[PDB]
């Protein structure tokens, strides 16, 4: 592990070198350890209070969970605006 | 097959190209066989034809019976590439297992069609849109059949396809294989275009033949929907179930 | 037909004077879900309907799209399932196999006078050769082929109008814009607007044949003071001009920022005066009956913008005698007394 | 012994076909349903990889044979390399945390869980074969559930990136079957399918780049290769994030790891002549899909492209035939795949948030959304190739890989090097304009009338629990490398004699 | 967001590359950025647990025994390893942890959240799919507004 | 041999008229592709000293399920130290070099013994193996210092 090395400009080196590794089980044993933590955040937090996707902001407008909700809505309810003019040119304005 | 009804378009469309590949078989082996080179040509030609036209009008086609017309006839081309290939470089066995899977997957999609237009009236393919809200069952049997048709997952057409494609390779038809491939996707397409529309929905992108579907008004569970489901179910797992229809279609060597 | 698409172009002034086309569309068949694949500062006209579904934004005066774009409304067309298409985008092949690649049974479209047009009746139903390459140059028809063949007679009668021009605003947009006109100076009842001054936008609706459409402000300054005011209120197309107009007509005149059409239209419908120039906003006044006078630079477009002047009995047309719109600036401000009490 | 594999990966068709009508009618019951059977997978999957793994011994364990069609020779090969059960463990991870993203979806919610778990499947089954045919199967598979669930839940222009994508790997996949028929019919006397048994096979030079070209065409899609990369940026930025996290998470490396198994150790003296120009390829893909990024206004579209990016220097380690060159492809695509993942995720969040798409608009947001805008910001720097991220030592060690390569020589080596880095000047600069034009800023109109929701505990998970393996692996690389090392060394031993 | 009428398109296109950020002319320093704002004065207490229980109290469905497993948990992998090396146990046992919080989570209460998006019309109390096993009430068809009101 | 990026074999570096091999074969320790640095005589003369140092202090490393990682920094360190002696050995004074390639030979049997009960996950015989090999690298750190 000690080593001294001589070197013509500056000084000596006094190099250590711990030569380690964790060891294939305990890699193993951290893959497990955070794959069950996965488990227990993807059950805990997804048994949590998302506060966001539980209101009237994004439940409430349109909300399926999509991307398309809100390009779908905008185009719909112009839609439906329109129908609902209609409706009343249907029965004089 | 637009103006003719449904039922007898399936009749006639499955049961004339399966006896005519009988017959392609049995008077081109038999008796013309000597020149059998240029006969190949000929088909060879017709097959491409038949498996890219086919599957290219298909695609901007807004009828239904008609454009199940034009992806027959580009099935019947597949077809033709195990016609080409002989007895011994990959038998007529693909052949016959394809001709199985395309009755199979071909009368469960009539009976699809069939169901909706019994129900709705119409063959029109814009009324398809909304189906799986009113019917989730229908909507699934001919989005299977249709992707039993096309083929992506292990359904029966896709196997069906790859056993033709196998033979072809192996008797060294590249360019018949290559262009079935490349229709192959050509047909995927206008398949996930009808089920874009039996899956999606909007509320005025369905008609009102769509609106009122009226499945209960009926006299009893048919024997329509048996067949239909006998069908669905000889789309989807034969494609897994292949080895006995091969073992049972390889031993019909005698056709000289 | 069932489904109809449009594909037409221009902006407002050219979306707004297809109104009366898409009503006889309406009117000749039962039920038609009619769809507009028009460009942006279109889509918006299209609140003032009431017989269209869809109204997506393509630009199809862009000539040159992203292939993305442009086969995503190929097939978005396409899995529409129409029955007859209607561009009025004014080209003839290129926008020909456009239309084509539609599934549509009645391929119908203009197309440019010059060669551009190699090859378009290969691929439409009607031909409808135009004129001036600039078709709202031809004034507020614009239409009449389209008209003309739309509805011919096979079994009944035409009847191509439908009293012109019925546009119809909504409660939310009347209700903003009676929001925004009271927290100017105005009253519901007793207030003008404008909609004429010097801008670079294009939300002042102005056309796209029609250059010297939009008035100075110092000669608006003019005309506004040789009238004793009814409270008119301006409607800017953009907040630059705001401090503009405050420091040209006074800090006491009350400004409307207005860019939709669909808010101008109700800002019309609440309003007891129009002293529009070329714009959008003479048509929305002639529409729900409502004053005008309607500024011009000629009387060539004046007849061309405004033919049925006769009719309404209020819009007493006004132009400029020599070009470049220097009107008088006098008697319309004694037919404005006339007609707006 | 036991038939592992096949339970790792028909278990999810085979409990989400246990879905068949189930009349709860609500969300809540299927996305609890599927999210359990999601992590009872992937802890069946560590428990393979935990006690019945060997991680020394560079050959396939867990082996699994059957009889399906007798006349393909067409089995159910199954078995794990040191390349693919890091693949798989990502598999696992990035789409239980992508059915985990996915709980607020309900229009569908049984249909999109369903496929999110055939995905679940399928990629499994592409990345556990060791059958040629079922390889394919496999690929196919993971085809048209992941068309059903980008049609129909995520983006604006879905249908068209939906119909693109599905028929550009259709059109690709048709190629990967040029190349299996290719290899089992004229590979040798005896054709066969198993890879196990066909590694070691001649192939004259002459038939092997034409197998070669049949599976490259195949894998330069999926891997997106910059002549053949069209359909990422329409298809992951027009998709929902828990789509897209496996998109660009898990189905981006496929055809990077394909690259590795039925191109590198099956066609080696082909890749010997193909790899100098995949060197080429890749070193202008970083750059190209680095100022691709800035020409981007939509923010999703800018995390495609940098997928596109991040993938050159896979194609570059692939193409480095050494053995630093192909673990820095292996770990790359594991870093990427968690980076890719997080990011997309991040993004579509943002949008749900913000309802903006482009960077033009969306300026400041960061006192809106604090913890999206750290997690952003975060997960950018492991897309930066930041030291104690993932990223810095696979960017470094293909860097190293390149520069202790034996086939290439010092004229070549100083310009793949050089356009390499310039890479990491480029990806700063589309990555740091994100953040400040998305972030970074003050809008007086939004002041305190908004009032936005921040990063609710399950997205904060979500975020956290693909940063933590990012900033473990930065740390310690070798919960990575020591999984595929001496696999890759039995891939190398092909090239050097 | 809702954009009922049609929104106004903005003449300005700001810039493809730079932020859409207020100049540095109109910008409060301070009171914006939060570099002169936090006065020690209009703080509370609440030191470090009396505010981390409440933002667990705060973002949680976990109710006694569902939850305090979840807390047992964690701590029981960890012991997994520092104290025994059981093995397959530890994956039995999350196993079964994992399936008993899936039928857990088919909660009494059905939160209307968590519904389809059509469902949101009004009055959505009198739907009550937590005791009605066998609902029977076809809504979810989404082609016409019928009246559930009963 | 087209400049830029030689084709074909991939070869690998030779072994120059040497007895460093073991004569049943070449060696088996040999890491096939690795960027040993051709530096010059002092170099190699520095860097077999560092090798060697780097297997004397991997002591550490050894244990119950670590003789993976210990094979292969075993195989790495040897593979750089074969090519060091041999360009050491192809560039002696020729007074030296017969002690020294016996000497290459009698720690790379070692070397090679330690991979066999390394690679056969034999941890007793790994480190009765690892105290004579410790003893010939001290050696050969002391005469390359």
């Amino acid at each position: 592990a000690v080593m001294v090395q001589q070197i013509e400009g500056m000084r000596d080196i006094i190099t250590e070198k711990h030569v380690w590794h964790l060891s294939d089980k305990a890699i193993k044993n951290v893959y497990m350890f955070y794959i069950m933590f996965t488990c227990w955040g993807c059950l805990y937090f997804g048994s949590a209070k998302d506060p966001f996707y539980d209101s009237e902001e994004y439940r409430g407008d349109g909300g399926d969970g999509t991307g398309y909700w809100v390009y779908e809505t905008v185009c719909i309810s112009p839609f439906l605006i329109l129908l609902g003019k209609k409706e009343k040119n249907l029965e004089m304005h | 097959y637009e103006d003719s009804p449904t039922p007898v378009v399936a009749f006639l469309s499955v049961t004339s190209k399966v006896a005519a590949s009988a017959s392609a078989t049995r008077i081109f082996d038999i008796p013309f066989y000597f020149s059998s080179n240029e006969w190949h040509l000929l088909l060879e030609i017709l097959a491409i034809l038949s498996m890219i036209f086919g599957n290219l009008i298909a695609i901007t086609q807004t009828s239904m019976k008609r454009m199940l017309a034009y992806s027959s006839i580009g099935q019947i081309g597949y077809v033709i590439i195990g016609i080409i290939v002989g007895d011994s470089n990959g038998g007529y066995a693909s052949m016959i297992t394809y001709m199985l899977f395309y009755i199979a997957m071909n009368l469960g999609t009539f009976a699809c069609i069939i169901l909706f237009g019994l129900r709705t009236g119409t063959d029109n393919i814009r009324d398809y849109a909304g189906l799986y809200t009113k019917d989730p069952f229908l909507a699934l049997s001919l989005a299977l059949c249709l992707l039993s048709l096309g083929g992506l997952p292990p359904l029966a057409g896709f196997f069906g396809k790859l056993h033709l494609f196998w033979c072809g390779w192996q008797a060294g038809l590249y360019f018949l294989v290559s262009i079935g491939l490349l229709t192959s996707v050509l047909s995927i397409y206008y398949y996930l275009k009808i089920i874009k529309l039996l899956m999606t929905g909007r509320n005025q992108e369905i008609t009102p033949h769509m609106r009122n579907y009226r499945i209960s008004p009926l006299r009893s569970n048919n024997s329509i929907e048996l067949s239909m489901i006998v069908c669905v179910i000889a789309s989807t797992i034969p494609g897994i179930s292949m080895n006995p229809i091969i073992a049972i279609a390889q031993d019909t060597l005698f056709s000289f | 037909v069932r489904r109809c698409c449009c594909v037409i172009s221009g902006g407002v002034y050219e979306n707004l004077l297809f109104f009366p086309t898409i009503q006889l569309i309406k009117d000749r068949y039962p039920g038609v879900q009619v769809d507009i694949l028009t460009t942006e500062r279109g889509k918006q006209t299209y609140e003032l309907n009431k017989n269209v579904r869809w109204a997506n934004v393509y630009d199809p005066d862009d000539h040159w799209p992203e292939p993305a774009e442009y086969t995503d409304m190929i097939g978005l067309l396409k899995g529409r399932y129409y029955d007859m298409v209607l561009s009025t985008k004014l080209a003839g092949l290129g926008h020909a196999a456009f239309l084509f690649m539609t599934t549509a049974r009645d391929r119908v479209s203009y197309i440019y006078p010059n060669v551009n047009s190699a090859g378009a009746g290969l691929m439409l139903s009607e031909t409808f050769t135009a004129e001036n390459t600039n078709l709202s140059e031809l004034g507020y028809s614009m239409y009449t082929q389209m008209e003309d063949w739309l509805g011919r007679p096979f079994r009944s009668v035409p009847r191509t109008p439908l009293l012109p021009l019925r546009v119809s605003i909504s409660r939310k947009v009347k209700e903003v814009v009676a929001a925004k006109y009271r927290n100017a100076g105005a009253v519901t009842g007793k207030f003008i607007v404008i909609h004429g001054i010097e801008s670079d936008s294009k939300a002042s609706m102005q056309s796209k044949g029609d250059a010297d459409s939009l008035l100075s402000l110092e000669k608006w300054a003019k005309i506004i003071k040789g009238v004793r005011g009814f409270k008119p209120v301006f409607v800017i197309p953009h907040e630059k001009e705001r401090e503009n107009v405050e420091d040209f007509v006074g800090d006491d005149t009350s400004i409307v920022f207005i860019t939709t059409p669909g808010q101008l239209a109700a800002l019309i419908n609440d309003s007891a005066g129009v002293i529009a120039t070329n714009t959008a906003a003479i048509q929305l006044a002639n529409a729900r009956d409502k004053p005008c006078i309607g500024l011009f630079s000629s009387e060539e477009k004046g007849k061309l913008f405004v033919p049925y002047a006769e009719e309404k009995s209020n819009c007493v047309i006004i132009a400029s005698k020599t070009g470049k719109l220097a009107d008088i600036d006098i008697g319309t401000v004694k037919n404005a007394m006339q007609v707006f009490e | 012994d036991f038939p592992w594999l096949t339970i790792i990966v028909v278990f999810p068709i085979s409990a989400g076909s246990l879905m068949l009508f189930l009349p709860h009618r609500g969300n809540k019951v299927n996305k609890w349903y599927t999210i359990c059977i999601c992590i009872l997978e992937l802890l069946l999957t560590t428990y393979a990889f935990c006690y019945n793994f060997k991680m020394d011994d560079p050959l396939i364990q867990l082996s699994e044979d059957y009889k399906w069609i007798d006349f393909f020779d067409f089995y159910w090969r199954m078995g794990i390399d040191g390349l693919s059960i890091g693949t798989i463990l990502l598999t696992g991870f990035i789409t239980t945390l992508a059915t985990l993203a996915a709980f607020p979806v309900t229009r569908d919610s049984r249909f999109f869980h369903f496929l999110m778990l055939a995905m679940y499947s399928g990629q499994i089954g592409s990345f556990s074969s060791r059958d040629l045919l079922l390889f394919f199967i496999m690929w196919e598979l993971e085809l048209i559930p992941v068309y059903l669930l980008l049609s129909m839940w995520g983006g604006k222009k879905r249908l068209y990136s939906a119909t693109k994508f599905i028929l550009y790997t259709a059109g690709s996949s048709i190629f990967l079957l040029i190349g299996v028929l290719g290899i089992s019919l004229y590979g040798s006397n005896e054709p066969t399918l198993n890879l196990e048994l066909l590694a070691n096979k001649s192939y004259p030079v002459t038939l092997e780049i034409l197998f070669y070209i049949g599976f490259l065409i195949a894998f330069a899609v999926k891997s997106p290769i910059i002549p053949l990369h069209t359909w990422l940026p329409d298809t992951h930025g027009e998709a929902h994030y828990s789509t897209c996290m496996l998109l660009a998470g898990i189905l981006l490396k496929m055809g990077a790891y394909g690259l590795v198994r039925i191109n590198m150790e099956l066609l080696p003296h082909a890749h010997s002549m193909f790899s100098p120009w995949l060197l080429v390829v890749g070193t202008i893909q970083i750059i190209y899909a680095a100022s691709t990024s800035p020409g981007q206004r939509n923010l999703k579209k800018r995390i495609a492209y940098s997928s596109v990016s991040h993938m050159g220097f896979i194609i570059i380690g692939i193409s480095s035939i050494t053995d630093p060159g192909l673990n820095g492809a292996i770990l790359q695509i594991i870093s990427h795949g968690f980076i890719g993942a997080a990011l997309f995720f991040l993004a579509g969040t943002s949008y749900d948030r913000i309802r903006l798409v482009y960077l033009d608009e969306m300026g400041g947001m960061a006192i809106s959304i604090p913890k999206i805008f750290t997690m952003f910001t975060i997960l950018s720097m492991a897309s930066l190739a930041l030291p104690g991220m993932s990223g810095f030592i696979a960017e470094f060690i293909v860097f190293f890989g390149i520069i202790t390569s034996q086939k290439y020589f010092l004229i070549s080596k100083i310009f793949i090097i050089f356009v390499m880095a310039i890479g990491m000047i480029l990806t700063p600069i589309y990555l740091l304009s994100m953040l400040r034009q998305m972030f970074y800023g003050y809008k007086l109109i939004n002041i305190k009338n908004f009032s936005f929701f921040d990063s609710g505990p399950r997205e904060l998970f979500l975020s956290i629990s693909i940063l933590l393996p990012i900033i473990g692996i930065g740390i310690y690389p070798d919960f990575v490398l020591s999984l595929a090392s001496d696999k890759v060394e039995s891939i190398l031993s092909n090239y050097f004699y | 967001g809702l954009s009922q009428i049609e929104p106004d398109i903005n003449e300005d296109p700001i810039g493809q590359f730079e932020t859409n950020s207020i100049e540095m002319e109109d910008f409060k320093y301070g009171y914006y950025d939060g570099a002169h704002t936090y006065y020690e004065g209009e703080v509370q207490k609440g030191t470090f647990w009396g505010a981390i229980a409440d933002d667990i109290a705060a973002v949680d469905q976990t109710n006694g025994f569902q939850g305090l497993i979840s807390c047992m948990f964690l701590p029981a992998i960890a012991l997994g390893m520092y104290f025994d090396a059981p093995g397959e146990y530890l994956f039995i046992g999350a196993a079964l942890f994992t399936v008993v919080f899936c039928i857990i989570e088919m909660d009494k209460p059905d939160q209307p959240h968590n519904f389809e998006p059509q469902i949101y019309k009004l009055e959505r109390g009198a739907r009550d799919k937590l005791i009605n096993d066998y609902n029977t009430m076809s809504i979810w068809d989404f082609n016409d507004k019928y009246g559930d009101v009963w | 041999d087209n400049g830029f990026w030689i084709d074909g074999p991939l070869p690998i570096p030779p072994i120059y008229n040497n007895i460093v091999n073991e004569k049943t074969g070449t060696r088996t320790f040999i890491k096939k592709g690795v960027y040993v640095a051709d530096i010059g005589t002092k170099g190699r003369m520095y860097r077999v000293k560092k090798n060697a140092f780097d297997l004397l202090a991997m002591e550490d490393l050894i244990g119950p399920d670590t003789l993976n990682y210990v094979k292969k920094y075993l195989r790495l360190k040897s593979t750089f130290l074969f090519y060091d002696f041999d360009n050491l050995i192809s560039a002696a004074a020729s007074e030296d070099k017969q002690p020294l390639t016996d000497l290459a030979n009698r720690l790379f049997d070692n070397f090679e013994k330690l991979e066999d009960a390394a690679k056969t996950k034999n941890l007793a015989e790994t480190e009765s193996c690892y105290k004579d090999t410790k003893f010939l690298l001290q050696e050969v750190m002391t005469r390359m210092a």
